[PDB]
RNA sequence: GGACCUGGCGGUGCUUCAUAUCCCUCUAGAGGAGCCUGUUCUGUAAUCGAUAAACCCCGAUCAACCUCACCACCUCUUGCUCAGCCUAUAUACCGCCAUCUUAACCCUGAUGAAGGCUACAAAGUACGUUAGGUCAAGGUGUAGCCCAUGAGGUGGCAAGAAAUGGGCUACAUUUUCUACCCCAGAAAAUUUAGCAGUAAACUGAGAGGCUUAGUUGAACAGGGCCCUGAAGCGCGUCGUCAAGUCGUAAAGUGUACUGGAAAGUGCACUU
């Protein structure tokens, strides 16, 4: 058990050695933080174990020892909660909070916060039915004309999830000398890596490190691959390509191309087309690969 | 006792099993001759536990925990913790006496670093 | 798999992504709203959107194939689609003018219909218990049924009696027997259809 | 003698589902031929046994007149060098692998044995082990024989037969050879995986049967369990001759008659 005055002795002593480790690494004291703590910990006790709480740390003692034992009555004994004799002052203010601003709206992507995090905010141990009950007045709030204040508190228990598919990064549409717009893009598969140019307007030309294309894909199925993308939009015919592939076999390469070339018409398409071909699997990178 | 009713202090380096030799302990000695390309790994290890054992045998009852033989070129630096049981005139006498015969036992300037502690630091209990 | 449960299989159909707006119920919309939110996977070499993509004729190539050699397979199969077509252009060019009407020309028909006439209705599957397995008359699934048409005729084409005779005109040969109601892969369907009328007696175990 | 309580069955079955491994189904390949090994029988005085120890100088290989090993006869002796043997022992240790084991407080019952849950909440809170393998990429010892467990010489030994277990080669027309790297011309029953960049096929790099880098690339994908998981109901609460030195896992209560009585029927009652 620590005593109140075993960590304020554990304070000072922090603080001297936090001024004391500024002035060896010739930082100012003044500014010196607790990032630059443990930069300075890391450089002068090098230590190369997995665990990261192995090495050597110089943390201010709150962060080390528990001081959750935070004391709730005063001298003359008073309590300072007015729910304080509840035994879970935290938990039932909380649910006062809500069931009072309930009663005021009634007068006029994410997830819920977890049972644990939720317990570590109130510093309290609840149960699980607590928690249900809590979980479930906050839906109601949610579900009534909630306000800004409103909608804030609900925010603060209420953890973000980001969900950003559908989006396909639509490159820009570059123009060169002779004036003619057209778009770059990358592809792998497997080993193979290719880069495709798809021009605005075209005949339907496909040249493949300066070959035309079914003289350097003299199989069918690779054609197909290649054709699979414009045909797919209904624009066989309207762009020209020049494409560089390097690296795996005839597969492999057609593949590579064929995302290149997905990849770089997203920039002539409608919107509409790019999710349909996000959809059809035009879009994605294929990572199967042979495995060890 | 009866046969279904079957059914000590320690360090950190005592506490901890040797799966952790990487993760949570380090390694008592350090030296070059395990990297790649270097020799004479296995001349090292003898004179390691000839260190130990010799080290054991003229402070006993005064390690409160295992050395740490740490080399730098030729040097040879043994950091031993020890008790603050035996007196401090024994104690320079000792490390006088042994730096000395290991000097002259390893061709080299062996030198000691003896760290005092009131007690045994035990970690935990199992 | 080095795909997340989270990726979903792709859609390769053209003219499901063209459906109006108008037409979609509710439901439909909704699928529609939900696969804008799913990870989906890439699409495999193999179907693409073209016109003369056949899922059946894939199947039969995949299953002709040996040791991942993809091009001899397709190889074959072609070869074998035209050696269909000439015999019938040979057969029609002979015909008199009333037998003309009813010649098929297209190898594609000829394909299907065959294989359709080779599909068997009921099978059998053992079953465990007691030491003895116990063979019960089944009603095959529809994918069993034209799984087993498939593998009887790859099976009668790979049969070593055919002594150097091409894999393309035994293939051509049996497809087109098999067009007309006659040959082997028939016959080996009408004795599994009479063993399994030859054993009626545990006809009605539907837990197989 | 009356009332009450704890229980305990190292218990017994079933019910439903999570039921993944394991199933079963389903998919794809794996039997013939020639040699080499395992077991058995038969046979010999005997070993169709081995090459840091022959041969070969494509690979491998059988017996080789190599040599060791075995069988039948002999010889040598202080000799090699205070000689000589790889003969034993890790059933000596070390090393290297592997096996197995690893309390308090507060209420209720009149302060009895005793009991304490309801969430729209009603008293509950806090290392050893092993007759282990390895003497080939390694040691430290201990024992053995020393007219022989050492050194030689003369002959022989060189097996036979089945049924099954395993291994190595070739096994093609979807093939083979050339040019090319894919539009040419000539030739002729158990078992193993499955679950995808997987199976199958084909290339490269290494340390010198094992480690890594690539190319092409499938088929099937349905029903139920063992067993833990999640709970629920019920049941169940042995006998005997002299104690084991014994054996074994609608229903009732009365009364009357009973000569086809392992209990039945008749009459009256009870739930
Ligand atoms: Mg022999
Ligand atoms: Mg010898
Ligand atoms: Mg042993
Ligand atoms: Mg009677
Ligand atoms: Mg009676």
């Amino acid at each position: 058990t620590y005593t109140e005055d075993f960590i304020k002795k554990q304070i000072e002593e922090f603080n001297i050695g936090k001024r004391h480790l500024a002035n060896m690494m010739g930082e100012d004291p003044e500014t010196f933080t607790q990032e630059d703590i443990d930069r300075a910990i890391a450089y002068l006790f090098p230590s190369g174990l997995f665990e990261k709480r192995a090495r050597p740390v110089m943390k201010h003692p709150e962060q080390i020892f528990p001081r959750q034992r935070a004391i709730q009555w005063g001298e003359d004994g008073r309590p300072f909660h007015y729910l304080f004799y509840t035994g879970k002052q935290s938990y039932y203010s909380l649910m006062h909070d809500v069931y009072g601003m309930l009663l005021n709206l009634e007068k006029h992507g994410s997830r819920w916060l977890i049972k644990e995090e939720l317990e570590e905010m109130l510093v309290e141990k609840l149960s699980d039915l607590d928690y249900m009950q809590f979980i479930r007045l906050l839906e109601k709030l949610l579900t009534s004309q909630c306000g800004a204040a409103e909608e804030e508190f609900v925010q603060r228990f209420r953890r973000s999830v980001t969900l950003e598919s559908k989006k396909q990064l639509i490159e820009p549409v570059q123009y060169d000398e002779q004036g003619m717009a057209f778009s770059k893009s990358e592809g792998k598969r497997k080993t193979a890596k290719a880069e495709a140019i798809v021009y605005k307007h075209g005949s339907g030309r496909i040249k493949v490190n300066g070959i035309d294309y079914q003289l350097y894909f003299p199989i069918t199925q690779d054609r197909e691959q290649l054709m699979f993308p414009f045909h797919f939009v209904d624009r066989l015919g309207k762009h020209d390509v020049t494409c560089t592939v390097s690296g795996g076999g005839r597969s492999a390469q057609a593949g590579a191309i064929r995302l290149a070339m997905a990849k770089a018409l997203c920039s002539f398409v409608t919107e509409d087309e790019v999710e349909w071909m996000r959809q059809a699997g035009l879009l994605t990178t294929d990572p199967r690969v042979r495995e060890r | 006792r009866e046969l279904p009713c079957a059914w000590k202090p320690v360090t950190y380096e005592e506490a901890h099993a040797p799966h952790y030799i990487a993760h949570r302990k380090g390694w008592l000695s350090l030296h070059t001759g395990n990297l790649d390309g270097e020799d004479h790994a296995a001349e090292r290890t003898v004179e390691d536990v000839f260190l130990r054992k010799f080290m054991w045998g003229t402070f006993p009852g005064c390690l409160a925990d295992q050395l740490v033989l740490k080399r730098r070129g030729n040097q040879l630096e043994i950091c031993a913790v020890v008790l603050r049981q035996l007196s401090p005139h024994k104690y320079y006498f000792l490390v006088g006496y042994s730096e000395t015969l290991l000097s002259y036992f390893y061709k080299c300037p062996v030198r000691l670093h003896l760290q005092t502690v009131p007690s045994k630091v035990v970690y935990k209990y199992l | 798999s080095r795909y997340s449960p989270e990726f979903k299989d792709p859609l390769i159909d053209k003219e499901y992504y063209r459906k109006p707006v108008e037409e979609l119920t509710e439901e439909e919309k909704y699928v529609r709203e939900l696969k804008k939110t799913q990870l989906i996977k890439a699409a495999p070499a193999g179907k693409t959107s073209s016109v003369f993509e056949d899922p059946v004729i894939s199947k039969f190539t995949n299953m002709m194939m040996i040791g991942g050699n993809k091009v001899l397979a397709r190889s074959l199969m072609i070869q074998t689609l035209e050696a269909v077509k000439r015999k019938q252009f040979e057969k029609y060019h002979a015909a008199s003018a009333e037998e003309q009407a009813t010649i098929e020309r297209n190898p594609y028909t000829i394909f299907h219909q065959a294989l359709k006439n080779c599909e068997p209705m009921i099978g059998l599957v053992p079953i465990l218990k007691g030491g003895r397995f116990y063979q019960v008359p089944v009603p095959l699934p529809d994918r069993r049924r034209r799984f087993l048409a498939m593998k009887w005729m790859i099976t009668e084409c790979r049969d070593k009696k055919h002594q150097r005779t091409l894999m393309p005109e035994k293939l051509s040969h049996k497809l087109l027997e098999a067009f007309h109601n006659q040959g082997p892969v028939i016959k080996r369907k009408h004795d599994l259809h009479k063993m399994a009328e030859a054993n009626r007696a545990l006809a009605h175990y539907r837990w197989w």
